[PDB]
């Protein structure tokens, strides 16, 4: 979910978008959003702000190798997913995540 | 006390947690054991995972104990700074105990305050998950009964204090046949966290609240009356707000005028119905008038304003009294404009 | 199996340790419990608690009580109620879910 | 948005708990019937011992139901604290549903708050040992699918409060094709406890959550997404 | 179906109501003990004022137990009315278990009674 870019910034994955901020780290937001997908005995430790800061600090010391972004030249990224161009299908969530798309059109995609 | 009847130097040690009371009286060697200072140390060394729980021999025999206290440094605060907390902690704790001594014990305030701030011992739990350490002042001796009476005063301090340490005082340890874990031993045969000593004190005879050795530079005091004579405080809980500030807030809510404002004092405000006329519609139910007047009641630290007769006809308003100490300071500073 | 019977237990994971839960209960009763040693993780809902009334009861503000109190577990909270005449003593509830300030933040964000 | 969707004056009731599904679809008079507001009163008067279980007639045709909750506290509460408890209960409940209606339903927050705290109908059990009631918000209309989705956040609220009334919220009633006992009837022929109305509401039209009547003060909201994309 | 589910002749008794959780697991002889039927009779006779409490030793392993009921009537009741009350109580309770067994457990209703 968290990745390191070549320029030294950290990109996170929330709201189905590879958003990133150099001034406001969204790692704590991601932790508090993902707290629902853990066993019941692990959730209670994700409430103290001190504990979330500790988790963020522990995460920051594990990203060693850089990752390059925007490698796929036939994908159009929207705000709520990436629309493929080979067959016209549109992905969202975890599907439109392996393609590390940074920029976006700025508006949501409505299939109707 | 003096020295002639200083038999309170032995250590009643309990082996297991939650020892049945049917065996303590019989003094089963499998549960209890008498010891001295030197023999206790050797018994600790030869058994690495032994658990010992220090306790009193008999209440009616030797009730004099050291003033001992427990603090559980916990919660999620990032400012966990140790030294300034402990030194500040020993200040307010010192004041209230001396203040209680001069009120309900007839002891000199400066003599008590000098002895307790002079010398004390301190331990520490190595468990990083939550910190919990005992504090034992050495040169303050008193009976156990006054500690039970002081329980209410200590709890009130914890609610309206500043430091997290004094905010998280453990007043439940003051009871009949209290048990304090000896320094350097486990709690259960499974957990490995133990209480480690702190410098410069090292010998064990200063880490026990039963080991009493009154020298010439010590102070002692106790309760004068018997324990089964306490009378509770008045309806007001000295600790929050002066009486006149509470009523003016109550009068602020009522747009109308209190005809019987004057007859309310620090004791009759929970029984005198507030007979109010309604020149304007009622500030609560927006109705013309009412059949019965309003009354006051103090529960949990608030004033519940309601109307008798048919209470469902009028809504219930709650008036708070903050309860903090520095917030009153800020309110007063902003009052002066 | 129990999965089709009820998704409920007496102590589910995520709850605090039993000793901590009793410690919270012990601080509500300002006085000292007499038969404290009769409690464990398996009979605390059946053993009546005989409180010693030196100071007025912290719940009903009465001088003393006729009958012992008794704990009960409902919806993740140890409700404290008195046996005998139920109207003599009011009801107090001991939460054991998690952080309180997190609840404050949730309920302040709730009001929009 | 035709005429038939802005109104529902037909009541579908049961007569015994645990009716098998086969009897329900066949709609045999022996177990299920249709009713009107006036006819329901006559049936209760003529049968002072009968048992009825209000439920939805058809799901996919009409999901429009009012907002309702259930409370069951196994402890008596004195009058003054009961009043104070119900003030905090409404404030917390009205806010929590409004937040959900604004974040995942695209509705306006303040309209929901005003429509709930204004007019609500409260019942009262005849039992003295415990305090139970059925609070039905009179002017808040939504689909049953919304209540099913709302079940999670309501459960979190009930487990995260100190007020005894809001902590004893029955969150298990929110399911598919639910049943709510009508006021004035028993639960089984052996029980003796029934629910009684409360002032100022006297008409029985204010205690059936299937009665839909969209007036000038009512509000409507529902999900834009469906229950299959919400994995 | 094996011997373990066809046989259980070990008895686990307590020594004080409310054993600590940290001691029951380790099976400290000061709080808990496992006994056989013959040795149990000797122990209760050995100690004039012992206090035991029977319990299941391992729940997830051996969950098979008999059927038991407890009655606590705080009112004096005469022997003749006691005799006539006990059977109808037995008649009633046997109907309760049998009714559920045929409804949810699939057991033979007449064989249950
Ligand atoms: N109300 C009470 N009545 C009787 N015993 C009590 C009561 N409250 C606490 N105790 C006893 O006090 C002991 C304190 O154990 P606890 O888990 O708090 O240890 P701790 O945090 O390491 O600190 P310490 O043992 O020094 O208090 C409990 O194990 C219990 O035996």
């Amino acid at each position: 979910s968290v990745l390191l870019t070549e320029r030294g910034d950290h990109i996170v994955w929330i709201n189905n978008s590879w958003k990133f901020n150099s001034e406001e780290p969204l790692i704590t937001k991601l932790i508090l959003s993902i707290r629902h997908q853990l066993p019941k005995e692990y959730s209670s430790e994700l409430l103290c702000p001190r504990k979330r800061k500790t988790v963020e600090a522990n995460i920051r010391d594990m990203l060693v190798d850089s990752v390059e972004t925007d490698t796929y030249p036939d994908k159009l990224p929207f705000k709520n997913g990436v629309l493929d161009l080979v067959d016209g299908m549109f992905y969202s969530g975890d599907d439109a995540k392996k393609y590390t798309c940074t920029v976006s059109t700025g508006f949501k995609f409505d299939d109707t | 006390m003096d020295a002639a009847i200083r038999g309170n130097d032995v250590i009643f040690v309990l082996k297991t947690i939650g020892v049945p009371s049917a065996c303590r009286q019989n003094e089963d060697p499998r549960f209890v054991e008498a010891f001295k200072c030197d023999e206790l140390e050797r018994y600790i060394d030869n058994n690495p995972e032994c658990t010992l729980f220090e306790s009193l021999r008999d209440e009616e025999a030797y009730s004099i104990v050291r003033i001992f206290m427990d603090v559980d440094l916990d919660a999620c605060l990032d400012e966990i700074d140790y030294l300034t907390a402990i030194q500040d902690f020993i200040i307010e704790v010192s004041n209230c105990v001396a203040r209680f001594a001069f009120t309900e014990c007839g002891a000199i305030h400066e003599n008590v305050i000098k002895s307790m701030r002079s010398n004390f011992s301190l331990t520490k739990s190595t468990n990083r998950d939550k910190t919990s350490f005992h504090i034992i002042f050495l040169d303050t001796y008193t009976t156990m009964d006054t500690l039970i009476a002081m329980k209410r005063t200590l709890l009130e301090l914890s609610r309206s204090s500043e430091n997290p340490l004094t905010r998280s005082i453990d007043t439940a340890v003051y009871r009949r046949k209290t048990t304090l874990r000896v320094v350097g031993t486990r709690k259960n045969p499974n957990c490995d966290t133990i209480h480690v000593m702190q410098p410069p004190h090292d010998n064990i005879e200063d880490y026990l609240f039963t080991y009493v050795d009154m020298n010439n530079n010590s102070y002692y005091f106790s309760l004068q009356r018997r324990l089964e004579d306490l009378v509770p405080d008045k309806l007001w809980e000295p600790g929050f707000i002066s009486f006149e500030d509470a009523i003016k807030r109550v009068s602020k809510i009522f747009i109308n005028s209190i005809i019987n404002f004057n007859d309310l004092d620090e004791n009759n405000f929970t029984t005198v119905p507030l007979v109010i006329d309604y020149v304007t519609p009622c500030a609560l139910c927006k109705k013309r008038s009412h059949k019965h007047p309003h009354q006051l009641s103090l529960e949990n630290g608030a004033i519940r304003i309601y109307k008798t007769g048919n209470p469902h006809s009028c809504k219930v308003k709650i008036v708070p009294l903050d309860g903090n100490k520095l917030f009153n300071i800020a309110q007063r500073i902003l009052d002066t404009n």
